[PDB]
RNA sequence: AAUAGUGGUGCUAGCAUUUGCUGGUUAUCCACUUCUUAGAGGGACUAUCGGUUUCAAGCCGAUGGAAGUUUGAGGCAAUAACAGGUCUGUGAUGCCCUUAGACGUUCUGGGCCGCACGCGCGCUACACUGACGGAGCCAGCGAGUCUAACCUUGGCCGAGAGGUCUUGGUAAUCUUGUGAAACUCCGUCGUGCUGGGGAUAGAGCAUUGUAAUUAUUGCUCUUCAACGAGGAAUUCCUAGUAAGCGCAA
């Protein structure tokens, strides 16, 4: 009967609009008080290094990337609602967050 | 550390993972890095 | 004589106002560290010192010498022994005070022009 | 502003310890062709000698050619600090003082000639740079 | 017919202003003034002799007035210059403190400028009330 | 060091088009504040009809 | 959409005051998505008219349009003699001493670091479209502390350099609006190698580690020395492009 707070911060984009309407659907059909998953900012790794092992050769070089996005939602239930549907959204590559601040 | 593909220098400190560059093209796959531009 | 001092300030002052007399490097490598095993050459200076007559030669033990200060205690004694390969002999003159004890055994040659008369490099090249 | 016509009397030869001084200038500017003294040092000394900061050698008053270099003989005596002065805390006296024009060659050569040849309290491989690669 | 502080010149402003800070004399100036120039990348002390040091204390009271509150290390980032290094390319500057130090300090004695709960040094009703209020009497001058 | 400041410019104003820092450095002892100091003067006398100035440079022109 | 923002209602300070223009902050509360961020879609095809051409592929104008140079920029794509492709590649070479090893370590000074010329790809110039001094004051993509010292703001002392007391920040919240620089007004300066240009230097105070001499770097004051636009020659950089100006990893 607790305000709560979840996080998802995932890599594969397509494995995350599924988790985040499941977790949006559940919530409906018990009617709880919510607010939408609000999406954040992502954020991009990268780091140049120049293509050849040994030195001898002409110079320009590559650049890696790698995708990480994050979305989250607050929201308010009893605890039996929701200590059971956290249990049977899970997924490969998908990490999950449970957080009650109410300070 | 010296890793594998002699290298004890050029090492990637950053982001915390400290691999040879040389012993980090054959890797940065399976790490989850791609390149795209 | 440093600050107008007595220049015979020899066993009357000790090693704290010496660093006060200095300058700033020094004045911070004193409290840098207490040296222990680093501090064995002390532990083996007086293990020979002072038990000849006019003009001696002390106890050096093989080091890493070009290290420390120099200290007031000493007179015209020829420190150093094989420490490498590197030979650091080290007179003592008389009394030259407040510095290292790195700069006197050989580093570099000073070798005048063996065939230099290119003298750094070349011009623009044409052929 | 105005015209203030003053009948010449200005020296193109000035005698401040054979200084010899060009004074149709800023009289910053006049210590400055001095050794010793730059614009860094003689800003504040000129401030201290409470005069206009524009004038010409036509117009100067005679007893501040004697009050400049008695501000500079005395240099700690009308509060210059520490961090304002060339020569610190000397490796012969201990003392601190600065230098005029011709006597920075003063305190040297002796200076370094003990460094030079009689391996001196620090100078033993600091011997040869100003002998054999910079004599 | 009633202005704030944000509807005058900026230049001309501080220099009525600070002009009237010269009649006041009300300033703790310390001894040093002749030498210590404003920071270190700057290569004089400045062309003036006595009102700069009522220019920057105008002017620091005039960042005040917009913002919520000033610490330090604010107006150290802030004093309009670049480092020379010599022959090596230059850097941005960074203002010494001590002259800012007393300078914010020398306003809590007149009542303008003082610390925020939120760790900040901001103007209060002490000026709120006077520093406009002469900032009113800066509207004599627009005529 | 009394004349050459005194009649060139005292009497001789009048006599150009306009004024700038380029005729009064005809003189080769009219120095940069001193040909500074000249309009600075003249401008108290009225002569200068200004048409435009700023920090580098003025537009000035005589009566 | 309190990890973005405005719009009110307020507590609340100025207020010329008199209706008013600036503030006020946790929570005074409510209502909002235009700006913001990220998912889902849409939109441009050379469209539509006028020329031109074997009337063909197309190319030139035109008006519309956020956009009409493959719309701007990249990533990705195998024929070949460089016996440089070697990680506990093995050569899947038999001599390298290949077993008192000349392959380890700790434990040692000396590797890129010695006078009189560079083809080393611009750095600081050679100045009034400039220096110096006062002000005015604007951004973008990236980064970060537990078995542990990373970011660092106020209050502190001091001229910097720094030192001390605190916090804040596992991340749109904190550093950070990263108040960047050129440029911008007001001045001082006066064309001389002068205040342009600081190249070798001596005196000093600091920090980082086991340790800075052969200056590891940084702030003081001094000294101001080649250097008046460059012979013959010859260039990583394409319309928000060439050039300046950054000072983020």
């Amino acid at each position: 009967i607790i305000k709560i707070r979840i996080t998802l911060t995932s890599t594969k984009v397509k494995q995350l609009e599924n988790v985040s309407s499941n977790i949006v659907k559940n919530a409906e059909q018990h009617n709880l008080v919510k607010k939408g998953p609000v999406r954040l900012p992502t954020k991009v790794l990268k780091i140049s290094t120049r293509k050849t092992p040994n030195g001898e050769g002409s110079k320009t070089w590559e650049t890696y990337e790698m995708r990480i996005h994050k979305r989250y939602i607050d929201l308010e239930a009893p605890v039996q609602i929701v200590k059971r549907i956290t249990q049977i959204t899970i997924e490969p590559g998908v990490d999950v967050e449970v957080v009650v601040a109410s300070n | 550390q010296c890793r594998v593909c002699s290298s004890h220098t050029g090492l990637i400190r950053k982001y915390g993972l400290n691999i040879c560059r040389q012993c980090f093209r054959e890797k940065a796959n399976d790490i989850g890095f791609n390149k795209f531009r | 004589s440093y600050r107008g001092v007595d220049l015979e300030k020899l066993l009357e002052m000790s090693t704290e106002d010496f660093v006060k007399l200095a300058p700033a490097r020094v004045r911070r490598r004193f409290a840098r560290g207490m040296t222990s095993k680093p501090a064995g050459f002390m532990k083996k200076l007086r293990a020979a010192k002072l038990a000849a007559p006019e003009n001696e030669k002390p106890a050096p033990v093989r080091t890493h010498m070009r290290n420390m200060i120099i200290v007031p205690e000493m007179i015209g004694s020829v420190v150093g022994i094989y420490n490498g390969k590197a030979f650091n002999q080290v007179e003592i003159r008389p009394e030259m005070l407040g510095h290292y004890l790195g700069e006197f055994s050989i580093t570099y040659t000073p070798v005048r022009h063996g065939r230099a008369g290119a003298t750094t490099s070349r011009f623009i090249p044409l052929k | 502003s105005l015209v203030v016509q003053e009948q010449g009397s200005f020296q193109h030869i000035l005698r401040l310890l054979n200084t010899n001084v060009d004074g149709n200038i800023k009289i910053v500017y006049a210590l400055t062709t001095i050794k010793g003294v730059g614009r860094r040092y003689s800003n504040l000394v000129c401030k201290k000698a409470d005069v206009d900061l524009h004038k010409r050698a036509g117009e100067l008053t005679q007893e501040e050619l004697e009050r400049i270099v008695q501000i500079m003989q005395n240099p700690t005596h009308y509060k210059i600090p520490a961090w304002f002065l060339n020569r610190q805390n000397d490796i012969t006296d201990g003392k601190d003082y600065h230098t005029l024009a011709n006597n920075v060659e003063s305190k040297l050569r002796d200076d370094l000639e003990r460094l030079k040849k009689i391996r001196a309290h620090r100078g033993i491989r600091h011997f040869w740079g100003l002998r054999v690669r910079g004599q | 017919p009633g202005v704030s502080v944000r509807d005058v010149a900026a230049q001309d402003f501080i220099n009525a202003y600070a002009s009237f800070l010269q009649r006041q004399g009300k300033l703790e100036v310390p001894g040093y003034v002749d030498i210590v120039k404003t920071s270190s990348g700057n290569e004089m002390p400045p062309q003036d002799a006595e009102g700069w040091f009522y220019k920057r204390a105008a002017s620091v009271a005039r960042h005040i007035y917009m913002r919520k509150q000033v610490g330090v290390g604010k107006l150290n980032k802030l004093y309009g210059g670049a480092k020379s290094r010599g022959v090596r390319p230059y850097k941005h500057i960074d203002a010494s403190g001590s002259i800012n130090r007393k300078v914010l300090q020398a306003l809590e004695k007149i009542g303008i400028v003082e610390i925020s709960p939120k760790g900040g040094r901001r103007i209060s009703e002490n000026g709120q009330r006077d520093l406009d209020r002469i900032a009113a009497q800066t509207l004599e001058e627009d005529e | 060091l009394d004349q050459e400041k005194y009649d060139r410019i005292l009497k001789e104003v009048p006599t150009y088009r306009y004024v700038s820092v380029s005729v009064l450095v005809d003189r080769l002892k009219i120095g940069g504040s001193l040909a500074r100091i000249a309009l600075r003067h003249l401008e108290k006398e009225g002569i200068i009809k200004p048409i435009s100035k700023h920090s580098k440079q003025a537009i000035y022109t005589r009566a």
